[PDB]
């Protein structure tokens, strides 16, 4: 059995640490909703 | 129970200890998550229950208490914030330039930030605030690293 508990407000916090890249992938979504590389 | 807006864990007992699952969204009475968070099943929020109400395993989301309330979108050019909740840790902003997801039937965001799997379902931010979908199904790219797609469902 399952529970919730509250983590925070859902704000922009400006000066946030940036980071990460932004990559162009092709995929294909099958119908067990799972993602898969295309190449 | 709690139904104040803000982001949550998913916490099941069922494994060792207490393990987080998930995270999700609470707005307007109703919470949203990923499927593969809950598999459909019903959570407890102080004495309060929670019904699953809409859900679709192919989109891998599910919202309780009513029907899928999140319709902003990423505007397909700025940054956003992953507001990232990890197992033990304390919700943390990270600002990304989503990359995409290119699909024979469109194309998505995808934000390349590297969390465990009990991360999935935290939200991702426009600058004004609103939720523009849900970090946590995506997939493993050459590196061995994760990216994540910006899941979005529909508001009637
Ligand atoms: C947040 C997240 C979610 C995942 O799988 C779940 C899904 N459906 O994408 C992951 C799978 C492998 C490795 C990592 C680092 C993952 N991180």
């Amino acid at each position: 059995d399952m529970y919730i508990e509250r983590a925070g407000d859902i704000t922009w916090e400006k000066d946030a640490e940036v980071t990460g890249n932004s990559p162009r992938l092709d995929v294909a979504l099958d119908e067990s909703g799972d993602f898969s590389l295309v190449e | 129970g709690e139904t104040t807006d803000g982001v949550y864990r998913v916490m099941t007992r069922r494994l060792l200890g207490s393990t987080q699952v998930g995270v999700g969204v609470m707005q307007e009475g109703v919470f949203h998550t990923m499927w593969h968070v809950t598999k459909g099943a019903a959570l407890r929020s102080g004495e309060g229950r929670l019904d699953p109400y809409w859900g679709d395993v192919k989109q891998d989301l599910v919202s309780y208490c009513g029907p899928w309330k999140l319709d902003a979108a990423w505007d397909g050019l700025s940054e956003v914030q992953l507001l990232a909740v990890p197992p033990g840790e304390r919700a943390k902003n990270i600002q990304t330039l989503p990359g995409i997801f290119k699909t024979k039937d469109g194309d998505i965001g995808a934000v390349a930030l590297d969390y465990p799997a009990g991360t999935s379902g935290s939200p991702i931010l426009d600058k004004c605030g609103r939720v523009i979908g849900l970090y946590g199904n995506g997939v493993v790219i050459k590196n061995g690293s994760y990216v994540s797609a910006i899941t979005q469902g529909k508001r009637e």
